[PDB]
């Protein structure tokens, strides 16, 4: 019934759903042609919100395949569940975005997006009830930042009342990509910031930490990643698609998670993540996963979120647990750790829970949380912006597609903009002063 | 002869529908497709699991209620499960998407989607009751269709059956658990619309029945459904004598006075009796004598404020099983002489007290107390003040910075209307304040009557 739509932008985004799609498809035992011969019926019963079933006991995913290259494409046809998509939605380039966002939203982009409109149309009507619309796709590259602003732009205009959503990767704090990342990462937000409900930050950086020092990987490469970056989007999910002691969809949880409506950029998390090495040494409970979820080490984005105060938070619970349990580890992190939050929100918590585990572990928590924290992300991007920007560095690969620099002027003024009101939300008081005025006249009668 | 009508909104109101209907299948001995295996009547008798049940075709029962979320799954799950065929389908209706924790869509852009499906299925239902005395609801109150269309609900029902009695069982928020972050929101929205509609609104906490659970109880680590199991005993009780015979009977038209000390307040907690693992009942045995004082004990509430911080007002007292009312009638005494209970000034005639002869159905697997006679207290208090005097500072403190509230504006709801409930809120706390005092005189109490 309640039907996602998903996306996969340029070289970056068509790997996370690449990967996505052999995840997901596993945990509805999906055979790689898209059939079936499974053992649960509430598997099944319940694939459609990202499925539609093809004749004679068929399945196909509700997925767009998107790429300005014949490269990228090319592997996902000949990879594991290649065969499970409609050959129809791949619609693509000869050209490429060449790491440039004007490029994908201004040129090569901007001459095919009509032609994948069309296919984003005819599986909007396909659904039963169109739920929203995910993105896997990069922020500091050219094609899944500059083809999917383009993509949101034109949907996010004929689906107003549909949840807008997009499972962003971003450029590291310390080593670079591409060279252009910060002028990529600024231009494509300068769009996403008023045409997203959801956004998220992922940080490879962080997914390099949390593969060597908890997951323990040797050698530790995408196709870690693209696992760590999937489960956490099957996960925030699980809610949806299947039964649980509370069921919760992604907007019923996005209500929760924006107070303010440009502060919808958010850090993910997933729990546990003991090693091979490690399992039969350490217990899976909802006190050692809570630990694991609030542990700084743990987040899958650029900072430690005690460089600011949470806004909010969610906890996506999976598996069979006491509720009790649950409820009462949320409450201790609140009280022990209050200075971790923001004192005006009362309690940051909206808490949803599964009844079905992810597979090969007792329990999981997925996690979304919204620390002004997240600044550190856009001072750094906004500064390297401006550093190569003051130069004028780069820029004619920008300007000979249909650019002025009043729009990389007025772009990071923006972020400017931006940076200031997440800090104008940082460290702010519970508490708004009255006057020492005096009432009446001043007499000793 | 004469009928009640079950209605369960939003996620919670469900879950706690799959638990009351499943104890009122116990202890009537109705099996999960409507059939009575072991029916005994002599026909057109009394009987009364016909104000529970609409008797259907051969002999299939059918239970009086209706259920909702906006959300299919929630309902699903009741269309899948061990009871499917308990219910006719027409009572389970959906959504096309949830209500997500705005009240603003459970009122207004989704729950008008539903409401009058809504009504048209109850109008059915209640075109078929002999003399409907009323609606007792359980709902997601700081939910998204929990609250908002429970509201929108409250006030489509009232046009029409205006003298039925229009009862209700939230969820309320909680001392220090959170499930929610636009919870107290909700709580106050849907609080600022159904104090101009309800006859009772019975309210009881998660946070609280963890505790009573844990220690009396003696369960480990409650589940939700351990806990819809238990509060489903406060709707069972306070139904005894709609579905049993006894030697002194309630009706509805009874308890919104007898808990309603006047009418602004209409806000009692409540509580069921002696709640422990089948170990201690082993152990120990409990009389009519101390599972009376039990009822009055901070630590035995199923919602968190002390009883000390403020004083009572109205009870009701529910007997169930082998007891007798010389005993009884002592028992209350006890509560009556021992002054860390204090009622106030304006009501020194406080008890209110009912006695049914049959005994609480023991569980499956027989998983409780093996006590014959157990007994329900229900009361209203001035000390539930110190419990919205957390939510309303709760609203201040998010309404200060404008928190979510673009979410309730892009659904329709103007800052007027947030503003205008929270102003009645700042009126309930100077109506749990008009009590607060010894005063006769005559706007508050009555000068010319005598007590
Ligand atoms: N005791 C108890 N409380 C529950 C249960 N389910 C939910 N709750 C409480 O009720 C609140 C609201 O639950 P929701 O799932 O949001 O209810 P809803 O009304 O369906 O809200 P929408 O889905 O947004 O329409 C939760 O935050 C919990 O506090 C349950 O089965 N038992
Ligand atoms: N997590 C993740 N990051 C990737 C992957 N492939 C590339 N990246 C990053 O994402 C960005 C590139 O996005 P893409 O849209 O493909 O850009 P383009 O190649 O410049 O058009 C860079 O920051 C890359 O480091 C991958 O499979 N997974
Ligand atoms: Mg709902």
């Amino acid at each position: 019934m309640r039907e996602i739509v998903h996306i996969q932008a340029g070289q970056c985004g068509n790997q996370i759903g690449a990967k996505f799609w052999e995840v997901i498809s596993d945990e509805h035992g999906i055979d790689p042609t898209g059939s079936y011969h499974g053992d649960s019926d509430l598997q099944l019963e319940r694939i459609n919100v990202y499925y539609n079933e093809a004749a004679g006991n068929k399945y196909v995913p509700r997925a767009i395949l998107v790429d300005l290259e014949p490269g990228t494409m090319d592997s996902v046809r000949s990879g594991p569940f290649g065969q499970i998509f409609r050959p129809d939605n791949f619609v693509f380039g000869q050209s490429g975005a060449g790491n440039n966002w004007a490029k994908g939203h201004y040129t090569e982009g901007a001459e095919l997006v009509d032609s994948v409109l069309d296919v984003v149309r005819k599986e909007s009507e396909s659904c039963d009830c169109l739920q929203g619309f995910q993105l896997t796709h990069s922020l500091g590259g050219g094609t899944g930042s500059g083809m999917g602003t383009l993509l949101i732009s034109k949907i996010r205009e004929e689906y107003p009342d549909r949840i807008m959503n997009t499972f962003s990767v971003v450029p590291s704090p310390k080593v670079s990509d591409t060279v252009v990342e910060p002028y990529n990462a600024t231009l494509s937000v300068h769009q996403l910031v008023e045409n997203t409900d959801e956004t998220y930050c992922i940080d490879n950086e962080a997914l390099y930490d949390i593969c060597f020092r908890t997951l323990k990987l040797t050698t530790p490469t995408y196709g870690d990643l693209n696992h760590l970056v999937s489960a956490t989007m099957s996960g925030v999910t699980t809610c949806l698609r299947f039964p649980g002691q509370l069921n919760a969809d992604l907007r019923k949880l996005a209500v929760n998670m924006v107070p303010f409506p440009r502060l919808h950029f958010f850090m993910p998390g997933f729990a546990p993540l003991t090693s091979r090495g490690s399992q039969q040494y350490r217990a899976l409970t909802v006190p050692e996963l809570t630990q694991q979820m609030f542990d700084a080490k743990n987040m899958m984005a650029a900072c430690d979120p005690r460089h600011g105060r949470y806004l909010t938070v969610a906890a996506v619970f999976r598996g069979r647990m006491s509720m009790k349990e649950v409820d009462e580890q949320m409450l201790n992190v609140q009280n022990k750790n209050s200075s971790y939050f923001v004192e005006w929100i009362p309690n940051n918590v909206k808490t949803a829970v599964c009844d079905i585990p992810p597979r090969g572990l007792k329990m999981s928590a997925t996690f979304i949380g919204n620390s002004t924290a997240i600044q550190e992300l856009f001072k750094r991007i906004s500064e390297q912006f401006t550093a190569m920007f003051r130069r004028k560095a780069f820029l004619h690969w920008y300007t000979g597609e249909g650019m002025d620099e009043m729009e990389f002027t007025e772009a990071e003024s923006n972020m400017n903009d931006l940076v200031s009101e997440y800090q104008q939300y940082q460290d702010a008081t519970a508490d708004e002063q009255g006057e020492f005025e005096e009432e009446g006249e001043e007499d000793e009668a | 002869m004469r009928e009640c009508i079950s209605i369960h909104v939003g996620q919670a109101g469900v879950q706690i529908g799959n638990a009351c209907w499943e104890l009122y299948c116990l202890e009537h001995g109705i099996q999960p497709d409507g059939q009575m295996p072991s029916d005994k009547t002599i026909g057109g008798g009394d009987d009364s699991f016909n104000t529970f049940f609409s008797e259907t075709g051969a002999g299939k029962h059918v239970p009086r209620a209706v259920f909702v979320d906006l959300e299919p799954t929630v309902i699903d799950e009741v269309r899948t499960g061990t009871y499917r065929q308990l219910f006719h389908p027409e009572q389970l209706i959906t959504g096309k998407e949830d209500a997500a924790n705005n009240y603003a869509r459970g009122h207004y852009t989704i729950g008008k989607e539903i409401i009058d499906l809504v009504l048209d299925r109850i109008r059915k239902l209640a075109d078929q009751c002999t003399g409907l005395q009323g609606f007792l609801v359980f709902h997601s109150f700081g939910g998204g269709t929990g609250s908002g269309f429970t509201s929108l609900l409250m006030e489509r029902l009232s046009v029409d059956y205006g003298k039925k009695s229009k009862l209700e069982f939230s969820i309320y928020p909680a001392p220090q658990v959170s499930t929610a972050v636009v919870e107290p929101y909700n709580s106050i929205l849907t609080t600022h619309t159904t104090l101009e509609h309800s006859d009772c609104a019975f309210m009881v906490d998660n946070e609280a029945i963890y505790d009573i659970c844990r220690r009396n109880l003696d369960i480990e680590r409650p589940t939700y459904t351990n806990l819809n199991r238990l509060i489903s005993q406060i709707v069972s009780s306070i139904t005894a004598s709609l579905r049993f015979d006894g030697a002194l009977n309630v009706d509805l038209t009874e308890f919104q006075t007898n808990l309603v000390p006047y009418p602004r307040i209409h806000f009692p907690l409540a509580t069921y009796a002696p709640v422990i693992s089948a170990e201690k009942a082993y152990h120990e045995q409990l009389s009519v004598a101390e599972i009376t004082n039990a009822c009055f004990e901070p630590a035995n509430q199923m919602v968190k404020c002390d009883p000390r911080h403020g004083k009572y007002m109205a009870c009701c007292l529910l007997y169930r099983g082998d007891v007798v009312p010389k005993d009884v009638n002592a028992a209350i005494a006890t509560i009556k002489t021992k002054r860390s209970i204090q009622f106030v000034d304006w009501c020194p005639t406080g008890f209110k007290v009912g006695i049914n002869y049959q005994p609480p159905t023991v569980v499956p697997g027989g998983d409780l107390a093996k006590v014959q006679r157990a007994v329900c207290m229900l009361s209203n208090t001035t000390a539930i003040a110190e419990a919205w005097a957390r939510l309303d500072h709760k609203f201040d403190l998010m309404y200060a910075k404008r928190a979510f509230v673009h979410w309730y504006v892009g659904e329709g709801m103007e800052e007027g209307e947030f503003s205008e409930a929270r102003e009645d809120m700042a009126a309930l706390e100077k109506d749990y304040e008009e009590v607060g005092v010894d005063s006769v005189e005559g706007e508050g109490e009555e000068e010319g009557e005598e007590y």
